[PDB]
């Protein structure tokens, strides 16, 4: 009778492996193994994260073939993977995230190796893709009815778990279910890589190439948003006209919900392109 | 670039179809862009020199379809968007 | 009292002084967050969508 | 106006030039003419006929010159005035310690040649050059003098505070000269350095001032939780019972603490030596006749909770049992003799310095363990004060990135934060070169590691980075934990850090929200700035939990040590006290720092208090670090045990004899209601005396300091005038029989 | 003498003027940090949106 503080380290492989394993996430059930090292009590690493073929059946004890899982497991301890499984992880589309009747009892069947069991849900389907916040599950024991709940110190976590605030799901069904805090970790090598390979992402190939293009379209296409920005403008002034009358009269109170001024700044935004863009043009004239 | 990346590639050139081949570095120092698609096809040379594989620089570009922007985009939380402007065109016009 | 307010007044020159790339700071650094939580609560709004009444 | 616009500009010039090359003392000296000096010197000797008694010492200091103020003292009235203002002028500068020790060690040469020496200067020299040379002479002149009752006093401050090392060095400095009036040298350089005197009156005193209050712990005991605050109510007793050894609270029954087997009873038993402290026979035997049946306890959090409470016992105690500790640690035991026998290994044996514990904790850190790694790391810290190894910061460091724990990154942080003091000039590339580090772990540990480096707000430029990282950074951990260097550093001036941190009261994200009002809760601790209590309304109505906690906290810190009559706390103790019975529609954190806070109000029943520095305006070591671990309740609850390092009674002594105890009354010229205590709820113009008697002081406000006023009529008067709170002692003014002599008390909860 | 009046007079009085560059840089910090405070109650409120 004993507990710790857990908490689940996630790498960007399990995060893009369920991004990709999100997008071919069909409304079909779907399963998959997660692997790592345990090295202490209360922390546990995910580094090796694969995929399973789909079944009729769906997320079921079933479905998971013995000879083929060990038999992918033996083809990655020969290779560089010496990780042994950690948990299972699958999708959960439409109806929640929440889990039935059968993934509770086949997690309980694939909690007996495992003490931990991290269980890990993504649900890319109805998520906005602004957000990507995930959330791992966890199982808790029935004799501990009696005693308290969860009895995990380092309760200032809490706050940061407390971001999927749900009003059915967490205390709709938090009676034997319970969840974990989930944490992030980056090197220098994803770091100077990642961040080097994203903004050449959004760059050009020799950095040199589509400079000249808008700099040149300045005088082509450009012109053409400027006269519709213009008429924007006058579109505007034409009300401006109108409003030193209301301002001369009330002086009091706001009534339109328009600002009509960092409109104008976002217009002198897009057209200070020209300003920048003339220094470009005395480079590639000048050298 | 060795020789012995002919016969490398000449297993997937015989079982598979042509092959692509992309040199990256070990270091994440290059600042240019790590992918550069080599396609395994043989062209004729007009010095008179035997036929042999070459490998013809082809475009590459980085994009994501759905979900590694995303996924991206919240591991990073430092990089900016394209926002259109003054500090995105003055980075880029001094660098 | 009466001198010693020069050189007891020269810590609130420096108190004073040193906000001032401080407030640079934030001043450019808050909009730039401004424009980040901005476009990211403008791309929210997808082109697919339910049109009710 | 020719003249004075030539001579205005020639003495700003002059003073340039001298600013200039004050920092270059040697090489390249720019040649400076002597008609500049005749002209300057001339006008200068002119206001330095009266010298009018205003800028005599500061023209003379701004102009940077060897023997330009020796002069000055010579031909002037109030020696001591002069010394005074001229210190009190050096030490609101912003000095650079690169002229301040040396105009101190060239100043303290005059008051030994005059007919009695002062001790104002020497004690407010001696808190801030730490110099060996200029302590060699006044340990001499002891003998010398043949005089008593004067070295008591200077004994007790020196050796009470201002030095750890420098007492470790200068105990045997007076340990060596003497014998290896030989019959009282003897007896008085025994009794100087002991240290247990002030434990037994501060055990007196606080054992006999003691008050309780049963709506307070029996709302406790209704708002009990037996998940969270099950922590925040033990440490709430601890903090109420500290000192006092009341124990009998705890007696009630055994059902309430160990009815759980988690860590709620290491915290139970690490609060248990909270409570009683200052025992060298009855601690052991108290933690040994709990079950002396097999020795073999089932729960191991006794045992931890028993070696951590021991270390909490025998802190900067000189009668350690550190011998047998290295003996009971070389066990081999399951996380608790390695977690416990580290944080109580470390902290007695704080400021040692000794290589033994080095080797022993980092054979103890070589298992790769973050627990033990992390208790490793704060004894290291504790006991590196003031070693500075070569190879422990570059082994530290190299131990950092090669592993994947946060426990172990924190543990070394705080140890190689805490081993960073008095390197102003030296951890300037360390920390300008560990800044840029990958880690945010370690990036937090520059920011900690350079807050008590930089004490006394003697750097303006690492605000600059600190408050850079803080609002430029994208991770909320240096944001969070950035500001408290800020208050590390600004903690002089607590009207200055509400100007500064008002804009981080209400931020964008509630982490600065957060650390900021952790900023505002050691910045204007036992002060009376009203500049954060009317912004503390804002802070407490918030969404956030996070907000909500750091503001109770916050306004638990500043509500501490003050009367109802001058302020109008109603507002506060009305919206802090209706969170115990508004925990029901709270959060489950947000009631643990609502008890959590309740508990530093009611800690030792008002007597007992904190504070940020001494009386002669250094900082204490033990205060800094226990208010800084204080905070670091984040990651770690049980670390916010070492409050109690921090609790500095405020009251006076007037010990005359070392076992003959006298009785002072002094009257006071403000009203005694208006000081007397708030009494809770039952929940079934001028006094003619003072109430300290058979001196049991009881709590005083530091600006009552200035309203005291001593019997013209009383019997026993010491020789210096008792001006400023503090620590003096009583001369017996009639020598005569009837000396009032008082018995001592009997066993009890104490010895 | 005549100068702590005269010397100290004027020095005292460029120190009023000293005074006043702080009062320029002391209210360029309340309206800025007015402003800061506009700003950041605007990107508050988008993010309690
Ligand atoms: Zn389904």
């Amino acid at each position: 009778a004993v507990d710790t503080a857990e908490q689940v380290y996630i790498s960007s492989l399990a995060l893009l492996k369920m991004l990709k394993h999100g997008r071919a996430g069909v409304p079909m059930e779907v399963m998959g193994l997660m692997l790592g090292e345990f090295v202490d009590d209360y922390t546990v690493r995910v580094i090796d994260v694969f995929a399973m073929p789909q079944s009729g059946t769906g997320v079921s004890v079933e479905a998971v073939d013995p000879v083929f899982q060990a038999k992918m497991l033996d083809m990655l301890k020969q290779t560089g993977r010496p990780e042994m499984v950690v948990g299972w992880y699958h999708s959960h589309p439409g109806f929640g995230c929440w889990l039935s009747g059968v993934d509770i009892n086949t997690q309980q069947s694939f909690e007996a190796l495992s003490e931990r069991a991290v269980a890990v849900v993504v649900d890319p389907i109805q998520s906005v893709k602004g957000k990507v916040v995930i959330d791992a599950f966890r199982l808790i024991n029935a004799n501990m009815m009696v005693l308290g709940h969860e009895p995990r110190q380092t309760t200032s976590n809490l706050g940061h778990l407390n971001k999927p605030s749900i009003q059915a799901l967490i205390h709709g069904l938090n009676r034997h279910y319970y969840s974990i805090t989930i944490n992030y970790r980056k090197n220098e090598l994803e770091q100077k890589m990642l961040l080097n390979l994203h903004k050449k992402s959004w760059m050009e190939g020799l950095t040199l190439q589509d400079y000249s293009e808008h700099c040149k379209h300045n005088e082509s296409v450009v012109k053409e948003m400027l006269e519709l920005a213009k008429n924007y403008n006058k579109a505007v002034e034409e009300e401006d006209k109108m409003t030193p009358e209301q301002l001369a009269i009330k002086n009091v109170g706001k009534q339109d919900p328009k600002r009509h001024l960092e409109e104008h700044v976002d217009v002198l935004m897009t057209s200070n392109i020209v300003q920048c863009l003339a220094a470009m043009l005395d480079t590639v004239v000048f050298k | 670039l060795h020789k012995n990346d002919i016969a490398i590639n000449e297993l997937m050139k015989r079982y598979c179809p042509n092959s692509v081949l992309v040199i990256i570095d070990v270091k994440p120092k290059d600042l240019g862009l790590p992918t550069e698609a080599y396609i395994s096809v043989e062209e004729v040379h007009d010095d008179g020199t035997p036929t042999s594989k070459t490998f013809e620089h082809v475009t590459s570009e980085i994009g994501a379809e759905e979900a590694e922007e995303v996924g991206v985009e919240h591991l990073l939380r430092d990089i900016k968007d394209t926002t259109v402007g003054t500090l995105s065109q003055r980075i880029t016009n001094q660098v | 009292d009466l001198y010693s307010r020069y050189k007891k007044l020269q810590q609130e020159l420096e108190f004073l002084e040193v906000q001032e790339e401080y407030i640079k700071d934030e001043q450019k650094n808050l909009k730039k967050e401004f424009l980040h939580a901005q476009e990211e609560v403008k791309r929210i709004q997808s082109i697919p969508l339910v049109i009710g009444q | 106006e020719y003249v004075e616009t030539i001579i205005a500009k020639c003495i700003d010039h002059y003073t340039k030039q001298c600013v200039e090359n004050a920092d270059l003392p040697e090489g390249e000296k720019k040649p400076i003419d002597q008609r500049l000096e005749g002209i300057v010197n001339k006008m200068f000797q002119r206001c330095l006929d009266d010298h009018k008694y205003k800028q005599a010492i500061g023209i003379a200091l701004e102009t940077r010159r060897l023997d330009v103020f020796e002069k000055t003292i010579l031909e002037s009235n109030d020696v001591p005035g002069m010394l005074a203002y001229s210190l009190k002028l050096c030490m609101s500068l912003m000095q650079n310690k690169q002229f301040r020790n040396k105009v101190l060690r060239v100043l303290v040469k005059i008051y030994m040649n005059l007919e009695k020496p002062d001790f104002i200067n020497v004690c407010q020299c001696l808190i801030f050059l730490d110099d060996p040379q200029a302590v060699s002479d006044i340990l001499e002149k002891l003998v010398k003098e043949d005089n008593l009752l004067m070295a008591y006093q200077i004994c007790f401050d020196l050796y009470e505070s201002a030095s750890q090392q420098f007492l470790s060095s200068v105990i045997q400095n007076l340990r060596t000269v003497g014998t290896p009036e030989p019959k009282d040298q003897t007896l008085k350089m025994i009794k100087i350095l002991s240290g247990e005197m002030a434990i037994e009156l501060h055990l007196q005193f606080l054992i006999r001032n003691n008050n309780t209050d049963l709506m307070i712990l029996k709302n406790t005991k209704d708002a009990v939780r037996n998940s969270v605050c099950h922590t925040a109510t033990v440490i709430a007793n601890s903090f109420m019972h500290c000192g006092t050894t009341s124990d009998q609270f705890l007696r009630d029954n055994l059902e309430w603490l160990a009815r759980a087997t988690n860590w709620a009873k290491f915290t139970a038993t690490a609060s248990l030596g909270v409570i009683h402290k200052g025992h060298e026979k009855e601690a052991l035997q108290l933690m040994a006749t709990y079950l002396p049946k097999d020795t073999s306890p089932g729960s191991a959090y006794q045992e931890g909770g028993g070696l951590y409470a021991l270390g909490l016992i025998h802190a900067n105690h000189g009668g350690d049992i550190i011998d047998y500790l290295l003996n009971q640690l070389k066990n081999a035991s399951n996380d608790i003799v390695r977690h416990g026998g580290s944080l109580g290994l470390g902290l007695a044996a704080m400021g040692t310095a000794r290589q033994d514990v080095y080797d022993l904790l980092k054979t103890n850190l070589y298992q790769d363990d973050a627990v033990t790694g992390e208790a490793a790391g704060l004894a290291l810290g504790l006991v590196m004060l003031g070693s500075k190894n070569a190879q422990a910061i570059e082994d530290m460091v190299g131990y950092a990135q090669e592993t994947q724990h946060e426990k172990i990154l924190r543990g070394l942080a705080v140890g190689i934060a805490l081993v960073m003091y008095g390197r102003m000039e030296e951890a300037d590339a360390l920390i300008e070169s560990l800044c840029r580090d990958k880690d945010p772990i370690l990036r937090r540990s520059g920011m900690y590691t350079v807050a008590m480096a930089y004490c006394g707000s003697g750097n303006n430029k690492a605000i600059r980075r600190l408050l850079h990282v803080a609002v430029s950074d994208v991770n909320d951990d240096v944001r969070r934990a950035a500001v408290e260097s800020l208050g590390f550093i600004l903690f002089r001036t607590p009207e200055q850090c509400p100007s500064v941190v008002s804009l981080l009261s209400e931020s964008y994200n509630p982490h600065v929200r957060y650390g900021a009002a952790m900023a505002l809760g050691i910045c204007c601790a036992g002060t009376g700035n009203k500049e954060a209590i009317n912004l503390l309304e804002p802070m407490t109505n918030d969404p956030v939990n996070y907000v909500r906690q750091g503001a109770l906290i916050a306004s638990a810190l500043i509500m501490i040590q003050q009367t109802e009559i001058t302020c109008p706390k109603v507002n506060q103790f009305r919206q802090l006290y209706s969170k115990v019975i508004n925990d029901k529609h709270d959060d489950v954190m947000a009631k643990f720092g609502a008890i959590l806070a309740q508990g530093i109000l009611d800690a030792g029943g008002h007597n007992v208090t904190i504070s940020l520095q001494s009386r002669t305006g250094h900082t204490h070591m033990p205060s800094v670090v226990g208010v800084l671990v204080f905070t670091q309740f984040w990651f770690w609850f049980p670390l916010s045990h070492f409050l109690s390092l921090a609790y500095t009674p405020t009251c006076v002594i007037g010990l005359n004899k070392d076992l003959k105890m006298p009785k002072v009354q002094y009257k006071s010229n403000c009203k005694p209601s208006t000081f007397a205590y708030p009494a809770p709820l039952e929940v079934p113009s001028i006094t003619a005396k003072a109430k300290k008697k058979e001196k049991n002081p009881a709590r005083v406000m530091p600006a009552q300091l200035k309203v005291l006023t001593m019997p013209e009529t009383c019997r026993y008067q010491p020789f210096k005038p008792l001006s400023i709170g503090g620590i003096i002692i009583l001369k017996d003014t009639s020598e005569d029989i009837e000396e009032l002599v008082e018995p001592v008390a009997a066993h009890g909860p104490k010895i | 003498l005549e100068e702590g009046k005269a010397g100290s007079g004027l020095r005292q009085y460029y120190l009023s003027k000293i005074e006043e560059l702080q009062l320029i840089v002391n209210d360029k910090s309340q309206n800025l940090r007015r402003l800061q405070a506009q700003r950041n109650e605007l990107n508050a409120k988008v993010r309690l949106l």
